[PDB]
RNA sequence: UGAAACUCAAAGGAAUUGACGGGGGCCCGCACAAGCGGUGGAGCAUGUGGUUUAAUUCGAAGCAACGCGAAGAACCUUACCAGGCCUUGACAUGCUAGGGAACCCGGGUGAAAGCCUGGGGUGCCCCGCGAGGGGAGCCCUAGCACAGGUGCUGCAUGGCCGUCGUCAGCUCGUGCCGUGAGGUGUUGGGUUAAGUCCCGCAACGAGCGCAACCCCCGCCGUUAGUUGCCAGCGGUUCGGCCGGGCACUCUAACGGGACUGCCCGCGAAAGCGGGAGGAAGGAGGGGACGACGUCUGGUCAGCAUGGCCCUUACGGCCUGGGCGACACACGUGCUACAAUGCCCACUACAAAGCGAUGCCACCCGGCAACGGGGAGCUAAUCGCAAAAAGGUGGGCCCAGUUCGGAUUGGGGUCUGCAACCCGACCCCAUGAAGCCGGAAUCGCUAGUAAUCGCGGAUCAGCCAUGCCGCGGUGAAUACG
C-alpha cells in the first residue's frame, strides 16, 4: 500500500471505470469486501475483536 | 456434449441464451 | 467476429490531425500513441508512426486495411 | 500457528461486541470506517488514562460511545475540561451530536488489554521480561480471577534469537465456551524491534 | 622385553532422557487390502518449470509450492519495460522570508502528464475621515526540518497461517526414590474414538489437551400469523382468486427429548453383546474447536516493525507496452471419445442465496445476442428463475458418425473513454484430436462415491471451465 498510490480515494478518475476499490483499514487493493470496504484480512482482524456489529463465527 | 454452444446442453451449461434456447 | 457497434471508434488525437492535413495536401510521418484508433478512408495514402511500446513503427496505411486498428501494424513483442 | 482469537471465539455467549448499531449495504461500511476513526482519535489520546474498552451504540445520528477507563480522571480533566474538549472533538470528525459516557475499572487487575498495556511498558522501560510476567500473571491471580496467562513474542532483552515467555495460573480453558476469557494485545515498540504481550484472564463460568 | 621425535584436548567408564532399528509385543488411520469412479494418452482452461523478451513485476518449492497470495491484469489495478514529464513533491506536521495569494474561468502546446499562461475578482480582523498600513486564513514561489520507497534482510521481528495432527498426548504441586541427570505419578490389567472410564499401585491431586458448554440436521410441543388451505365451508374471470379460518406446511424464538435409564446375557468394575419402547440408542449425522512443542516452515509485496540502502531519484505523474511471449516439460481441471447415448419437443419435482439508478415480469422488434417501451417490488408479498438429471413422444442405427466441438473465415450484439496486442456473448459457414488412454498414480466407507443442475463473493465487463455453498438421483466394498 503505497501511500501514492492511495489516491484512488480521489474522485476524478478521468473515466470512471479506473475507479477501484481498496482497504479502507490497510490499502490493501487485491481483495476488498464492498459491504465492508475492507480486504479479506482485515476483515478477519476486526470481525475477531467484535468490532464488526452481527457478524460471528459461521458454522453449520 | 456441454461444450456445443449449438445445442439445448451448450447453453445452459454456458448459461447463455439464443436461436438453441430461447426464453421459454 | 469482430464487432463495436455504431460509431466506429477513432482518437480525435489524429483524425483532426489528418482530416486537416488532407487540405494542405499530404505530409510526412505522424507519430501516435493510440493504436485504439480505427483506420479510416482519408487516411489512405498517410504514413502513421505507431507506438508498440518501445518505438514508434512507420505504417504507409493503404486501402485493403481501411477498416483495421492501427496496433494490428505495431506487433508489441519480439519472438526468435 | 493455530487457535483462534479467545474473543471472536466467544462472541456467540461469554461475550457481547463493541459495537452494537444495525445498518444496512448502503450505510453499514461508513458507519463502520467512522466508528473505527473514533477508537483511533480515542486510544491515540485516553492511553494514559487506560482505556480498556470502547463500546459503541448507535440509534440514527445519535452515538453513545462508552470510553472504559481505570482513571475516570483523566477522561475528564480539571473540573470538566477534557470530556468537554475531546467530547467536541468528536463530533467535529463526524458531525453527529455525539455522547461520551466515561467508566471506571472494578479492578484494573482483570482487564486483560491493560495487563498486556502495563506488561508492554515495562518492556520499553526495559525491564526484565520474565519478571514482569510472573509478576502480572500474580496481580491478576491475586485480585480475584480463576486462572490466568500472559505471553511476551520475541527479541527479550534485544536478543538476536526472538524467543517466547510463557506463565500462567490457575485454570484457562480456551477450548471451552462459557469461560469468559477476556484478553488483550499490547504491541511494545523499542530501540531493536517490536514484542508482543497477550494477556488472559479467566473469571465464572456457566 | 619395549621406547623417542612428532601430534591431540580430549581418549574413556557407568548410568539418564530422547531419537533411531532391514529389534520384539500391542494398537489405530481410505495406510494396504476389498470396491466404485478418475489422472497419466486428446483437445482446451488454468498455475508452474524452461526458454524467449525492452519487460515478460514479485513471492510460493517434496508431503505442507504448482485453478497457491490474485473472491476478477484491456487502461486502472501494476509493484515490470520504453518514452514524455515533476522535485519540498501525489500524503503529514512544521519553520525564515523577496512577494502577491480564499477562489472562478478561457486559451497556446501536447499522447496524456506537464509546461507556458490570459484574465474575472478582494471578502476577515485592529488601525486610519480616507488614501492606504500592519496583521489571521488559504494559495503560490525561493529553501530549510521532513515526506516517500511493493528497495534488501521472514536467518533481526510482531501478528496471522501452514504442518506433524483433532494425533491422543505434554506438564505441574507436594510427597516418595536416586550422589546425580532424573525417576515415581502418566507404568500395569480391563476398556474406550480419547492420559475415556474402571481396577491396581508410594503416591495424592492439579493444569494445558479429550470430552462437555456453541452452531446445523433429524422427532414433538408453546406462540405467532399479509407465506400455507376447499383441511371444512360459501362464492369461481377453477388463479388459494375472494370471503373466511389458523388446523396443516412452513417461517423463527423458546422448551421437551437419550440416561446404557429398562429387560436378558458376560463381567469385579468400567463396560461389552443382545432385546423393548422410541423420530432417534449407546459419541444419532455434520460443523466450530486443533495441547507443551517441531519444521531457523510461510509472509518485510495486507499491515505493523529493528537495522541497512535511494533520496531531481530505488520517490511521483502520465501515454503505450508487458504481466496474456513460445521449440518444449509438469501440476490441477474442463469437454469428450457415445446407444445405460446424442438431438428436438411436451411435461414434473428443489435448496440455498442475491437484487432501488439493481433484479428486471409483460409487450413489440430481431433467427438470436440483445435493443425500445414498461408493471412490480425498501422485496416469506415483486424479479433473478428455466431446474437438470428425470417422465412421455418422436428422430439418429454403430458410423468418427445427428458421437465430439477444437480450429478457422464471415456477419453482429453488449460493457467500456477505448476490446490490435488482450473481453465475454450471438448467428452462418468450418467440423480438429479423440474409439477409453504406457510406466506410474489420486479420491471416496455411505445420503458418502458417481452423476445433475442452482446461487454467491470479486465484479463495468470478463478470459470462472476456479473457489465457497445449495439441493435432486443415488451405488459398490471392507476377508482381513
Ligand atoms: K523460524
Ligand atoms: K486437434
Ligand atoms: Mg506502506
Ligand atoms: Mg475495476
Ligand atoms: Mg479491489
Ligand atoms: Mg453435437
Ligand atoms: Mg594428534
Ligand atoms: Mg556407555
Ligand atoms: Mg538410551
Ligand atoms: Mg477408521
Ligand atoms: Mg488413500
Ligand atoms: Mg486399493
Ligand atoms: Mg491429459
Ligand atoms: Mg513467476
Ligand atoms: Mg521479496
Ligand atoms: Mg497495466
Ligand atoms: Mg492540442
Ligand atoms: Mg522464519
Ligand atoms: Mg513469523
Ligand atoms: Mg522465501
Ligand atoms: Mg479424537
Ligand atoms: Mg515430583
Ligand atoms: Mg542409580
Ligand atoms: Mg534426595
Ligand atoms: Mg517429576
Ligand atoms: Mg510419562
Ligand atoms: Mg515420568
Ligand atoms: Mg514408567
Ligand atoms: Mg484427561
Ligand atoms: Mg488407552
Ligand atoms: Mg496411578
Ligand atoms: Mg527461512
Ligand atoms: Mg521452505
Ligand atoms: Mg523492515
Ligand atoms: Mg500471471
Ligand atoms: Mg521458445
Ligand atoms: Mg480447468
Ligand atoms: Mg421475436
Ligand atoms: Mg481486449
Ligand atoms: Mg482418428
Ligand atoms: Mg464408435
Ligand atoms: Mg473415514
Ligand atoms: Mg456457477
Ligand atoms: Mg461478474
Ligand atoms: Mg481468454
Ligand atoms: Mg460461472
Ligand atoms: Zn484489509
Amino acid at each position: 500500500a503505497r501511500k501514492a498510490l492511495i489516491e484512488k480515494a480521489k474522485r476524478t478518475p478521468k473515466f470512471k471505470v479506473r475507479a477501484y476499490t481498496r482497504c479502507v483499514r490497510c490499502g490493501r487493493a487485491r481483495s476488498v469486501y464492498r459491504f465492508f470496504g475492507l480486504c479479506r484480512i482485515c476483515l478477519r482482524e476486526l470481525a475477531h475483536k467484535g468490532q464488526l456489529p452481527g457478524v460471528r463465527k459461521a458454522s453449520w | 456434449g456441454k461444450g456445443d454452444r449449438r445445442t439445448r446442453r451448450g447453453k445452459i451449461w454456458r448459461g447463455t441464451y439464443g436461436k438453441y434456447r430461447p426464453r421459454k | 467476429p469482430r464487432s463495436l457497434k455504431k460509431g466506429v471508434f477513432v482518437d480525435d488525437h489524429l483524425l483532426e490531425k489528418v482530416l486537416e492535413l488532407n487540405a494542405k495536401g499530404e505530409k510526412r510521418l505522424i507519430k501516435t500513441w493510440s493504436r485504439r484508433s480505427t483506420i479510416v478512408p482519408e487516411m489512405v495514402g498517410h504514413t502513421i508512426a505507431v507506438y508498440n511500446g518501445k518505438q514508434h513503427v512507420p505504417v504507409y496505411i493503404t486501402e485493403n486495411m481501411v477498416g483495421h486498428k492501427l496496433g494490428e501494424f505495431a506487433p508489441t513483442r519480439t519472438y526468435r | 500457528g493455530n487457535k483462534i482469537h479467545p474473543i471472536g471465539f466467544r462472541l456467540g455467549i461469554t461475550r457481547d461486541w463493541e459495537s452494537r448499531w444495525y445498518a444496512g449495504k448502503k450505510q453499514y461500511r461508513h458507519l463502520l470506517l467512522e466508528d473505527q476513526r473514533i477508537r483511533g482519535l480515542l486510544e491515540k489520546e485516553l492511553y494514559s488514562a487506560g482505556l480498556a474498552r470502547v463500546d459503541i451504540e448507535r440509534a440514527a445520528d445519535n452515538v453513545a460511545v462508552t470510553v472504559h477507563v481505570a482513571k475516570p480522571g483523566v477522561v475528564i480533566g480539571r473540573g470538566g475540561e477534557r470530556i468537554r474538549v475531546l467530547r467536541e472533538e468528536l463530533a467535529k470528525l463526524t458531525g453527529k451530536n455525539v455522547a461520551l459516557n466515561v467508566q471506571e475499572v472494578q479492578n484494573p487487575n482483570l482487564s486483560a488489554p491493560l495487563v498486556a498495556q502495563r506488561v508492554a511498558e515495562q518492556i520499553e522501560r526495559r525491564f526484565a521480561v520474565r519478571r514482569a510476567i510472573k509478576q502480572a500473571v500474580q496481580r491478576v491471580m491475586e485480585s480475584g480471577a480463576k486462572g490466568a496467562k500472559v505471553i511476551v513474542s520475541g527479541r527479550i532483552g534485544g536478543a538476536e534469537q526472538a524467543r517466547t515467555e510463557w506463565a500462567a495460573q490457575g485454570r484457562v480453558p480456551l477450548h471451552t465456551l462459557r469461560a469468559n476469557i477476556d484478553y488483550g494485545f499490547a504491541l511494545a515498540r523499542t530501540t531493536y524491534g517490536v514484542l508482543g504481550v497477550k494477556a488472559y484472564i479467566f473469571l465464572g463460568e456457566v
